[PDB]
């Protein structure tokens, strides 16, 4: 490949020159990667096998120089294609959306940002979204984030696209170098202290840093005349600021006052932007931009404080290993010892922390923009809110069930027990039962404790018995804690906050904001239907837990199998003896976790979507008073399983039905096809092959009686691969139905 | 290079080209002559 | 407790033992193979029937058979 | 500003730098010089004394502000 | 399928509306709509917040079948040995625990084979198969025309 | 574990009939229902069926002589 020179000033840099060479004949040969799939396809199953090890490094080569320079190029070609997939998001929002015209009228047309070519009839999946454009109404909230950034015309989104597709041409590009020109050692990599200070200092803080910088000079003075009634063609360009600090200085009294006083540790004057308001804008029902800016600028300056901590080639700073060998009670004997040599070893030991903490705060992120609306007009859009809120629910529930994945792959293929000699990993593996059965007496009593609590209001009030309820009008199950830290919030501008204005969220408790004829959010008043919907939210992730840790805790070994460790990660069994060895690995403990991560989700969602219609979202009216959608019958329907068949499945799946002859039909067809494709799982997950192996022996003596039979001979799907095609195709429909019913839904509320 | 021109004749990139020729087809198909529940 | 067989197609390769993890399998010297050996099984009572021998046979089709029969505490796998 | 160095920010330099003079593990381990002898700023490497540098206008930034507004 | 057809074209002619059938029955949204959610209206009203009619032994029985048709799917989708693995767990919260040990047992407990972890899947599934049927197909005929 | 066996607990697990020393078969279970019947009285004090009769304490009586039984 090419040669440039050397590109480093004493550093601890350390590449190999060419270790990859360019070549294209590897192309032409599939499987390549593996030993055991080179010699050439014989069964139709080399062919799955194929693809179920394209991405395992481990079982393809033992050196993990070679794996951590794969990762590293598999990274960057995944940059690529975010970037390209975010391009095509601004290129559709440049040509092929109606952002111009929602942005002059937002509360009296609908977002929109796809157009569907006319043909054989679906031309009529074109709604009239308002304005005269005709298309498919969005609800991944692009206009608002849009708006937020100082987008008003179209090339601006066009250059944004370009500049993505030269992002994503630049990460693919140095994928490819760091792999066939360039490749690093493992003297770049495993410095974990360096890593961390480049990745606070420099990542997160100027980031941050200079995102807020944007927003002082695009954002704020731009959505200022957004929200004052300036029509978007008469509002100044971003430049035209800089070009003009004057305007600046104008528009914002700190502004008037120059830089000086920052240097000079006079922080207090630019108080004029950069706000402690809080609560929302009353004219966009979203967040304050001045408080976003202040916020990112203090949240920048701790990041590249944070990014000071850890040693690097100045001796000042710490060592990670340190801090873990000083870590040591009675209680753990040596405490973290060999723990920074785990996690600087094996790659999936970090993905199984990386993978949890980064689907907790993808949780996190859906909990806090849903009662935070950080966008304008968002809260109004209670489709985009809605499908906000549960995309980054169910991204974050996948990532999450990654980490107990990759930790049991971890604990066969890298663990060392002679590394973990009485540590915390070390004394973890000895009380494996204490830890999985007090789980699993915990996971029993919050099933027997909060559902059996709805089993009983059902048989009550269909027993006809209202005073033996768990109701707001019968023995009352109200939640103090949750109330009382409500009631905190609600006092906090003039108490343990005295420069807040207004609270963090109106769920907690104050005034009601709404834009338009909608409201943007209220008080989220918890009775007894939220105190026991949370205990079976409780029970469900209890019990998802449960599973994904005794598939890390025993990968290793058990009483049933004490030599598990040599079967690998993914294996199907150990035989039909013992009474039965059937799923005990660590990926069949994954394969049961995912059903169960599913059906945690499906209670918090329905929960979201039914307190929201019911307790929070609703026209108001201009005398004061706020009608809710389901008139408030949550606190006193969704106690029983009835009320959530009949009020809530039954009475809201109603606009998915009746979507034909309409611009929402493909949500109703695709609800039947998430209905389809959730049975067509049922086969493959209540059946195994030794019945398809026989009867693709019949197909195959049919087809060598007209001599028609594939050399590659056909074997049925592996006992593992029945059983992932069998919870894909589950999750899929399942997911596919949620999706058409809530959007279907969502849009059909005004 | 035939590395690459094997590579651009595998199951998949040609299963795939095909699928992508005859959608072209039928589409242009119903677009110029839709709408044919039977024959006329 | 599980019936062990072994058949005459046996070619005494010693995997379906190498591959037993309860010792229940041996060799003992045949007159039928190049190796002049044949697969037993004397300690069926230690057979859970984890199938490991049979997973571990290259003739057509197995040359050893276990029949799963009356579970007991050492069948069952019990380690409790 | 006609005070704000001395009396904080330099005392906060000032303090930031005899808790490091005595407090940092790895003092002159740094790449920079400290070859002339001064009071505190070129006793020990530039790589600790910058350090300080930083921590006291971190120091000094939250006692100015936390006095009184500004 | 069949009982659904046999149903929803007997409410054709009993209602007089054969019409519906043999204008919705082509298309299957015309099956889950105008016969599934359609006809349990009154179904899911047996038992509601604002009274209690002769439905109400109906709306109970068909969430039962629900309950009982799911719990076939623990049986027919997870398999023993994590069962196994599970109850050994329990075993030995038995044996150590004070004041229970000496609770000993003669039946050593053990998971449900393979077999019979089948057929009690099969089982449940039957039962919230039937039943649910049979308390929608009940209520919803003693209702418009009972 | 100081939880499985410490001070207090070496004893108090040795102290009831099955590891208290030197008990009858006749006190077998004295603690071992001294204990039931007065705990299953809680929830039935404010919850049960009969808990907004003139009855409220009577249902809970003989729910837990069946109980216990
Ligand atoms: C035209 C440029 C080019 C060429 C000729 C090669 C050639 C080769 N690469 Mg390579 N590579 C390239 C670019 C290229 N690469 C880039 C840009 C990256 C960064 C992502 C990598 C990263 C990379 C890694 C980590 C590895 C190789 C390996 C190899 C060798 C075997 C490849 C193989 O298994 O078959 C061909 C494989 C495919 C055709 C995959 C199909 C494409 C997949 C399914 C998705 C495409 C994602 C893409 C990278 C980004 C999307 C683009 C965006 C527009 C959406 C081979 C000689 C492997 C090796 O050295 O063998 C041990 C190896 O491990 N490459
Ligand atoms: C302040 C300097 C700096 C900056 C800005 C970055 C930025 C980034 N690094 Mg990085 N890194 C740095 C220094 C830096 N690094 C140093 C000094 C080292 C050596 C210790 C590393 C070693 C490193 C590794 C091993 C990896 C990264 C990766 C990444 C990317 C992950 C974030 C992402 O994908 O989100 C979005 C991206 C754009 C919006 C990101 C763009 C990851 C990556 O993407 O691979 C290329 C990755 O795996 N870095
Ligand atoms: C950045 C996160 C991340 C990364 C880097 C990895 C990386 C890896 N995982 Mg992993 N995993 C993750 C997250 C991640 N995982 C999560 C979140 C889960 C929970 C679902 C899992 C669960 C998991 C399991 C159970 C297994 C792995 C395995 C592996 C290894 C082999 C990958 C492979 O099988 O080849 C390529 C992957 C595939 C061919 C999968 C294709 C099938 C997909 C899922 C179909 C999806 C359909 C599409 C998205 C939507 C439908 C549209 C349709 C109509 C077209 C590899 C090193 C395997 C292993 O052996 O570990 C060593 C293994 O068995 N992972
Ligand atoms: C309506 C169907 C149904 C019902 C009633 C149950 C009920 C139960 N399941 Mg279960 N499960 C189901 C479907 C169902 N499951 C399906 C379809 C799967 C396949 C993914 C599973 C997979 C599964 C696993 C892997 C586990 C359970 C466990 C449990 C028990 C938890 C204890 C409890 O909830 O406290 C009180 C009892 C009732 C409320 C419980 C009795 C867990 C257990 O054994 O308990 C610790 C356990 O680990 N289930
Ligand atoms: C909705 C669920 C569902 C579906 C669709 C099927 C479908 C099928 N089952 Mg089946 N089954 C199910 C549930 C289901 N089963 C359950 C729960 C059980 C109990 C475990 C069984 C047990 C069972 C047994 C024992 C047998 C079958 C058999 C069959 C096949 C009969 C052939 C046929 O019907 O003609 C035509 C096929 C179809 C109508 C289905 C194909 C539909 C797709 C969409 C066609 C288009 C292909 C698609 C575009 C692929 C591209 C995907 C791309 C997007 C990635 C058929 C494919 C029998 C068999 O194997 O046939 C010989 C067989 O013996 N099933
Ligand atoms: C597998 C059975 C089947 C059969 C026999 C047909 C037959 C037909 N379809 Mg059809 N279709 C099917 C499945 C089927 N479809 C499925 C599963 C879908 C969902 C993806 C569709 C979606 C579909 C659409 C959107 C349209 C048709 C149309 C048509 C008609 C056009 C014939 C033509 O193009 O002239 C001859 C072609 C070459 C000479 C034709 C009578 C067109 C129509 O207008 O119907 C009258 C049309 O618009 N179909
Ligand atoms: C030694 C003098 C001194 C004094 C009197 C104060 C006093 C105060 N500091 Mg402060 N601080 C100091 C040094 C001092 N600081 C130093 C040296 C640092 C750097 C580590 C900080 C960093 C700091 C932060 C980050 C914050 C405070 C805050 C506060 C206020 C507390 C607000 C609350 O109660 O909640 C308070 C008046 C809080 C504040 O700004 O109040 C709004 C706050 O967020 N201080
Ligand atoms: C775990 C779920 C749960 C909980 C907490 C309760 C709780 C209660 N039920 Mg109940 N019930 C449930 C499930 C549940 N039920 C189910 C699944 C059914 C069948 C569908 C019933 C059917 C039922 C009926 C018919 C009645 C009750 C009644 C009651 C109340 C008094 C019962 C009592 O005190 O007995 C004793 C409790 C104990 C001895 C607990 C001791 C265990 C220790 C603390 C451990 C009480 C508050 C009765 C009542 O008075 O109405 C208010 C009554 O008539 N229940
Ligand atoms: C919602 C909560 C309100 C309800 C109240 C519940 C009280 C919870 C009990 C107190 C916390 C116990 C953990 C600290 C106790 C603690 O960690 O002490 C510390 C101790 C080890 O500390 P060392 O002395 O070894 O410290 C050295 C370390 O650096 C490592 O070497 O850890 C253990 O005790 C191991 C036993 C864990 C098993 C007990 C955990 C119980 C699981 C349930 C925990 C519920 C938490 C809910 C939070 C949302
Ligand atoms: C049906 C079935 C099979 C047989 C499944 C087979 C043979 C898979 C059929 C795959 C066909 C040949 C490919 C069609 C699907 C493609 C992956 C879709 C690609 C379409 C693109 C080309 C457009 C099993 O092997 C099995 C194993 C264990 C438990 C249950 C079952 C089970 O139920
Ligand atoms: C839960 C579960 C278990 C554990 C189940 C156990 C230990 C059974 C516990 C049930 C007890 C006995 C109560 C059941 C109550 C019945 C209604 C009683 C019917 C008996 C008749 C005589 C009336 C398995 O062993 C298993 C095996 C293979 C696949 C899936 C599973 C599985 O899902
Ligand atoms: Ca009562
Ligand atoms: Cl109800």
């Amino acid at each position: 490949t090419i040669s440039p020179p050397e590109r480093e000033a004493k550093a601890k840099v350390s590449v190999d020159n060419n270790p990859v060479p360019t070549s294209f004949e590897k192309w032409g040969k599939p499987g390549h990667f593996d030993r055991t799939l080179a010699r050439g396809p014989k069964t139709t199953t080399w062919i799955w096998n194929l693809h179920a090890n394209a991405h395992d490094f481990d079982s393809q080569t033992s050196d993990l120089e070679d794996v951590s320079r794969k990762i590293f190029s598999a990274h960057f070609g995944h940059l690529a294609v975010v970037f390209v997939w975010l391009s095509g998001m601004y290129f559709h929002g440049a040509k092929f959306s109606n952002y111009e015209g929602w942005l002059a009228d937002p509360t009296h047309i609908k977002p929109s940002a796809q157009v569907v070519w006319p043909i054989v009839g679906q031309g009529i999946l074109n709604g009239d979204v308002g304005g005269g454009f005709h298309g498919i109404q969005i609800t991944s909230g692009l206009f608002y984030l849009w708006r937020a950034s100082g987008f008003t015309d179209s090339y601006q989104l066009y250059c944004t696209a370009i500049g993505g597709l030269v992002m994503a041409a630049l990460m693919l590009f140095a994928g490819w170098f760091h792999y066939h020109v360039k490749a690093p050692k493992l003297e770049w990599f495993q410095n974990v202290e360096s890593m961390m200070n480049h990745h606070l200092a420099g990542l997160l803080g100027l980031g941050s840093l200079g995102w807020a910088g944007h927003q002082i000079h695009v954002s704020m003075p731009i959505n200022k005349l957004l929200d004052a009634g300036v029509a978007p063609k008469d509002i100044p360009l971003p430049h035209e600021f800089i070009l003009e600090p004057s305007k600046m200085a104008e528009l914002y009294p700190s502004f008037a006052q120059g830089l000086t006083p920052f240097f000079t540790l006079n922080w207090g004057v630019y108080s004029d932007f950069l706000t402690f308001k809080g609560g929302l804008n009353p004219v966009t029902g979203g967040l304050w931009l001045s408080d976003t800016a202040h916020h990112h600028l203090a949240i920048a300056v701790l990041f590249i404080i944070a990014g000071h901590m850890y040693r690097t080639n100045w001796g000042i700073g710490h060592s990670m290993k340190e801090i873990l060998e000083a870590h040591k009670g009675p209680f753990t004997g040596e405490g973290h010892k060999g723990l920074y040599e785990i996690l600087t070893t094996s790659w999936h030991a970090q993905l199984a922390i990386n993978l949890a903490l980064l689907g907790s705060l993808t949780i996190i992120v859906a909990q806090h923009m849903y009662a935070m609306p950080p966008y304008p007009y968002q809260a109004i859009d209670y489709a985009t809110q809605l499908s906000l809120f549960t995309h980054h629910m169910w991204i974050g529930g996948f990532l999450i069930v990654g980490a107990g994945a990759h930790g049991a792959i971890f604990m066969v293929r890298d663990y060392d027990p002679a590394k973990n000699v009485n540590n915390l990993l070390d004394r973890m593996l000895r009380h494996r039962d204490a830890i999985i059965s007090h789980l699993n007496w915990v996971c029993i009593f919050l099933g027997f404790h909060s559902f059996g609590l709805y089993i009983h209001n059902d048989t009550m009030r269909a027993l006809g018995r209202p005073q033996d309820m768990f109701s707001d009008t019968a023995i009352q199950l109200q939640p103090i804690f949750a109330q009382w830290v409500q009631h905190l919030h609600t006092l906090a501008p003039g108490a343990t906050a005295p420069n807040a204005l207004a609270t963090a969220s109106y769920a907690f408790g104050g005034e009601t904001i709404a834009v338009a004829g909608k409201v943007a959010m209220m008080p989220i008043t918890l009775g007894t239907a939220d105190f026991m919907v949370h205990h079976i939210h409780a029970f469900t992730i209890h019990v998802t837990a449960l599973i994904l840790l005794k598939g890390v805790l025993y990968a290793r070994s058990s009483r049933l199998v004490p030599d598990k460790a040599n079967l690998g990660f993914r294996f199907p069994c150990d035989g039909p003896g013992r009474g039965g060895t059937c799923q005990v690995s660590g990926w069949d403990h994954v394969f049961l976790g995912l059903f169960w991560m599913y059906n945690s989700l499906s209670i918090v969602i329905f929960h979201f979507s039914w307190k929201m219609q019911s307790d929070v979202w609703g026209t108001v009216s201009p005398d004061g008073s706020v009608t809710h959608v389901t008139l408030g019958n949550f606190a006193q329907s969704a106690i029983t399983i009835n009320g959530w068949l009949r009020d809530f499945l039954w009475a809201q799946a109603a606009n998915v039905i009746n979507s034909y002859g309409s611009a929402l039909s493909a949500y109703g067809i695709m609800f039947l096809a998430g209905h389809f494709v959730f049975a067509f799982s049922l086969m493959f997950l209540f059946s195994g092959r030794g019945y398809w192996q026989e009867l693709i022996e019949s197909i195959v003596w049919a087809h060598n009686k007209l001599n028609v039979a594939p050399a590659i001979q056909p074997r049925a799907l592996s006992i593992i691969q029945g059983r992932a095609v069998g919870v894909a195709h589950y999750l899929l429909g399942g997911i596919v139905t949620t999706w058409a019913f809530f959007l279907a839904r969502s849009l059909s509320i005004g | 290079m035939d590395g690459l021109k094997s590579f651009l004749s595998t199951a998949p990139v040609m299963i795939m080209a095909l699928l992508t020729f005859t959608a072209g087809i039928l589409i242009e198909f119903n677009r110029f002559y839709p709408d044919l529940l039977f024959h006329p | 407790s599980h019936s062990v067989k072994i058949y005459d197609t046996c070619i005494g390769c010693t995997q379906c033992v190498r591959a037993c993890p309860l010792d229940v399998l041996e060799m003992v010297p045949w007159d039928g193979c190049k190796a002049a050996q044949i697969a037993s099984s004397p300690r069926t009572e230690d057979c859970v029937g984890c199938k490991r021998c049979e997973t571990a046979c290259p003739t057509d089709f197995l040359s050893i058979r276990v029949y799963l029969g009356a579970e007991t505490t050492r069948s069952m796998g019990l380690a409790y | 500003w006609s005070l704000s160095v001395g009396i904080i920010m330099c005392l906060c330099n000032v303090f930031a730098f005899v808790i490091g003079y005595f407090a940092i593990q790895k003092t002159g381990k740094g790449k920079d010089l400290a070859l002339p002898q001064l009071a505190s700023k070129k006793t020990f490497g530039l790589p600790e004394l910058l350090a300080t540098m930083s921590f006291g206008h971190i120091l000094g930034a939250g006692m100015v502000l936390g006095l009184a507004s500004s | 399928w069949l009982t659904f057809y046999w149903h929803w074209k007997h409410l054709g002619v009993w209602s007089g509306n054969v019409a519906q059938f043999n204008e919705n029955s082509t298309y299957l949204m015309g099956w889950f709509r105008d016969y599934l959610w359609a006809n349990s209206a009154q179904l899911i009203n047996g038992y509601n917040p604002y009274g209690v009619n002769n439905l109400s032994v109906w709306a109970w029985m068909f969430l039962f079948g629900h309950l009982v048709w799911a719990t076939g799917f623990m049986f027919l989708i997870s398999w023993r040995g994590y069962w196994q693995e599970l109850i050994e767990t329990i075993v030995w919260a038995h044996e150590r625990t004070p004041l229970a040990n000496l609770v000993r047992w003669k039946d050593k407990p053990v998971a449900l084979s393979i077999v019979q972890a089948r057929l009690v899947g099969l089982a449940h599934f039957t039962v919230g198969y039937v039943l649910t049927y049979a308390a929608f197909l009940i209520a919803s005929t003693a209702g418009k025309f009972g | 574990t100081p939880i499985s066996d410490s001070a207090f607990t070496r004893t108090f697990i040795g102290n009831l009939p099955a590891y208290r020393k030197g008990l009858s078969p006749i006190l077998r279970g004295l603690e071992v229902g001294m204990a039931h019947g007065y705990f299953l009285i809680g929830p039935w004090t404010l919850l049960g069926p009969l808990r907004d009769s003139e009855y409220q304490y009577i249902g809970g009586l003989i729910g837990a002589l069946a109980l216990i039984l």
